[PDB]
């Protein structure tokens, strides 16, 4: 999938890769801050900092920061400090999302003219990848700006930008503009990037300066770009924070060509999931909500590809590991479901749930976990043997479906909406 | 693009050493009484010219595998069908060299992970040229009776229980390959099933897209009713609003979008599909099931009434004789 990138990391590559003839300025002038920023040292780095007034602001994929009061502008470095001590380590809510305010970047302040703010934005689409260009760059840009459709094998060179994009651009700005195009629309194809915009691109008597920038690439093509990329990093969006699970489970599904994912979205959640599939887990998930229980879903996740026995041990183990670091009243439930499998080995995979089961045995029963399995495909009348065995060797309940049952049902059963019909146990 | 693209007498070329899809490929064969196996030939780059043991029933045969895709072609020139297993990496090449080959009509592209500007260009080359792409990232798809992609259907156990070994009346598209079995196993318990299924699967830009499968399918005779399981992400499912609007789409259409969860979350969540990731308010399942309710199709209240309705619609088609 298409990841975004941090405003830092993208204006890195293009400091590094872009080709053009324009003077871009300010080159690699940024300096990262965190709640655990060793500023001495900082200013030992970027002496630079002293030199003219700033800029700061949050690189944490938030959008339309000016309109959030959280780019500070034209501000000493003691302003800079001043700006932070209310907002650096605070906790902030950005549209319905909540995070901590924990990255930010400072670089210098630009003077300049409104006039001399611009528009630019490149994204992909099926038909090729469309180029924005406005003369009225900033905070209020607000189907006025000139859009120009590049097709998948066709070239852009800056004759074509003044030709289609610049007709509103100030004509001593326009060459520069365009090479600066034309630079950034090859560098946008070269390291596989599916949106990148600069809102605004400052041009002044001496040069282009990027003041903002906002990108994603397509993750799938590490295995083309990572001499360029580097060890490009990409943040979970404003609201969210990484888990080393979710990177431990990353760093399995990265080894084979098994599908292996985790996302936590409440770890406090008393409502586990471990589906099988793509489509199925977003299913579960569709239900386990529309049945009131999204304040409680505690991950999205899916493993699927076929694993083996072992990748899917790890699997369920990290899973069983992440409901059992605190207790709830209510206890816990997980729902080990999925979609009648294609080809998917149900007794394998199956076989390395219960051994996680089995090994964790102990604090699943301490935390009132209650386990509802549902799942067809191939071996699956043994997958839900092995279930249910495990249950009793255990004492742990464990209510195993099959391909008679409807694939959610056992959602409302684990919520209470419905009776569980033990007359179509392991059918 | 066609409108048929498989039948009993579809011949195919295997990219890859997938003994295990290609015997189940040929157990489907036997059961649907084809009169030949459906795998005409496999291409290994990794080894040698040789020959694989398969089962045909219970008699062992001989699949030919090849190390140059031009000697299987010049050698089986009935082949317009290949299933590309080749590993991401390789994809976009086998895929790209391929369309070099007019007799293939259609290609399956299995692998997930493809680079989006890849198959973008696998897509202005297919679209040249004619062909029809399923994928990338899929399982495939399944025409009882006739052919069957890969994996798609899992084991004998399961054509037999869902009965993919005859065509009925309902054809649906999914983006989701285990979902595609769901289907294949809900449409079977409430109509006549399937007589074609097809998972374009859950990259951003897919090689065919469901409008491109919905009117293939209007244009089916054996086709009466049609189901599509969208997804968020994208703008697709549209395409059918606009097509009954236009009067191009006629036959009853059941549809659900998955993903109506994510409207719920505070932050951004990306699932599995690299394409399920709504970028406007319009590409939310939420957005998209309801556009597709007033625009007459035939949209259940969630996942839980999806067989109630394909049902509802089925049985009122019998009553008044399309059926
Ligand atoms: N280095 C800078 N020099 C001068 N003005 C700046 C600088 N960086 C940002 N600005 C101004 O602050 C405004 C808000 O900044 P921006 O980085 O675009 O964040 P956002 O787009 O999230 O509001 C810009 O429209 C621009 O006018
Ligand atoms: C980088 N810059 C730092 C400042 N200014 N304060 C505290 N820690 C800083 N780092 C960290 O040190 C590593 C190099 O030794 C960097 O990778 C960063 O983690
Ligand atoms: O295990 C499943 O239910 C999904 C899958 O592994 C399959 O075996 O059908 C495959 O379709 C995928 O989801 O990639
Ligand atoms: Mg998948």
């Amino acid at each position: 999938s298409a990841k975004a990138i941090s405003e830092q990391t993208g204006k890195e590559l293009l400091y590094k890769f872009i080709c053009t003839t324009s003077a871009i300025q300010n080159r690699f002038k940024y300096a990262r801050v965190t709640p655990d920023t060793d500023w001495a040292r900082l200013l030992q780095d970027h002496p630079w900092l002293l030199s003219q007034n700033l800029v700061v602001k949050p690189d944490q994929l938030i959008k339309r920061r000016g309109k959030l009061g959280l780019v500070g502008v034209n501000l000493t470095l003691d302003g800079v400090k001043s700006w932070l001590k209310p907002r650096l380590g605070q906790e902030a809510t950005v549209g319905k999302a909540t995070g901590f305010l924990k990255n930010f970047l400072i670089e210098p302040f630009v003077p300049h003219s409104q006039a001399e703010e611009f528009y630019v934005c490149i994204y992909a689409t099926r038909e090729g990848d469309y180029v924005l260009f406005h003369h009225e760059g900033g905070v209020d840009v607000g189907a006025k700006a000139q859009k120009l459709l590049v097709g998948v094998d066709e070239k852009l060179n800056p004759e074509d930008i003044k030709k289609h994009l610049l007709v509103h651009a100030p004509e001593d700005k326009k060459e520069i503009l365009a090479s600066f195009i034309s630079g950034l629309f090859n560098f946008y194809e070269d390291l596989y990037f599916t949106y990148l915009e600069i809102n605004p691109l400052v041009v002044t008597k001496d040069g282009v300066y990027v003041l903002d920038l906002a990108a994603k690439v397509d993750a799938t093509a590490d295995y083309i770009c990572k001499v360029k990329w580097g060890d490009i990093e990409f943040p979970p969006p404003f609201g969210r924070e990484a888990y080393p699970e979710e990177a431990y489970i990353a760093d399995l599904d990265a080894k084979s060509g098994a599908s292996l994912k985790l996302t936590l979205l409440n770890p406090k959640g008393r409502i586990w999931t471990m589906v099988a599939g793509g489509g199925a887990s977003v299913v579960y998930s569709d239900t386990i909500c529309d049945l009131g229980g999204v304040n409680e879903l505690a991950n999205y996740g899916e493993y699927s590809g076929a694993p083996s026995e072992q990748q899917t041990y790890d699997y369920a183990k990290t899973i069983l590991s992440l409901m059992t670091r605190e207790k709830h009243p209510d206890g816990k439930i997980l729902i080990i479901g999925g979609s009648i499998a294609n080809f998917t080995n149900v007794a394998a995979t199956f076989k390395g749930i219960v051994r996680a089961i089995r090994d964790y045995q102990g604090p699943l029963k301490e935390h009132e976990v209650t386990i509802f399995v549902r799942r067809g495909g191939p071996n699956y009348q043994e997958g839900l043997r092995v279930m249910g065995e495990v249950g009793k060797t255990t004492g742990i309940p464990i209510h195993v479906f099959g391909t008679e049952t409807h694939m959610t049902a056992i959602v409302g059963m684990a919520l209470g909406h419905r009776p569980i019909p033990e007359n179509l146990y392991f059918q | 693009k066609s409108t048929t693209l498989f039948s009993r007498h579809t011949k195919a070329i295997v990219w890859g050493m997938q003994t295990r899809a290609v015997q189940g490929m040929l157990d489907f064969d036997y059961v649907c009484s084809r009169d030949e196996p459906s795998v005409a030939a496999m291409v290994y780059p990794f080894t040698g010219d040789h020959k694989q043991k398969f089962y045909w029933g219970h008699k062992e045969i001989l699949i030919p595998v090849f190390k140059n895709m031009a000697d299987a072609m010049r050698k089986h020139p009935e082949v317009d069908v290949l299933i590309n297993f080749a590993s991401l990496r390789s994809a976009y090449d086998s895929t790209m060299e391929t369309m070099n080959y007019a007799q293939i009509r259609t290609i399956a592209i299995i692998a997930e992970g493809i680079p989006e500007a890849l198959t973008r260009k696998l897509i202005k080359k297919a679209d040249q040229k004619g062909v029809t792409i399923i994928g990338p990232a899929t399982v495939g798809g399944i025409k009882p009776g006739c052919f069957k992609i890969g994996n798609t259907g899992g084991m004998l156990d399961n054509i037999l229980a869902s009965k993919l070994y005859r065509p009925g009346s309902v054809a649906y598209v999914s983006r989701s390959g285990g979902m595609s079995n769901e289907l294949n196993n809900i449409i079977s318990r409430t109509t006549d099933g399937v007589y074609e299924g097809v998972a374009i699967g859950g990259d951003r830009y897919p090689g065919s897209t469901f409008m491109d499968h919905v009117l293939r399918y209007q244009d089916t005779p054996g086709v009466k009713m049609i189901v599509v399981l969208g997804e968020i992400g994208g703008t697709e499912e549209y395409k059918i609003c606009r097509g009954i609007k236009e009067g191009r789409l006629t036959k009853p259409i059941v549809c659900w979008c998955i993903g109506t969860c994510a409207t719920m979350f505070s932050s951004e969540v990306q699932f599995g599909h690299a394409g399920a990731c709504a970028n406007q308010a319009s590409e939310t399942a939420v957005a998209k099931n309801q556009a597709l309710k007033e625009a007459g199709v035939f949209v259940p209240r969630s996942f839980d009434e999806l067989g109630e309705i394909i049902q509802s619609v089925y049985e009122d088609l019998v009553a008044n004789g399309v059926i």
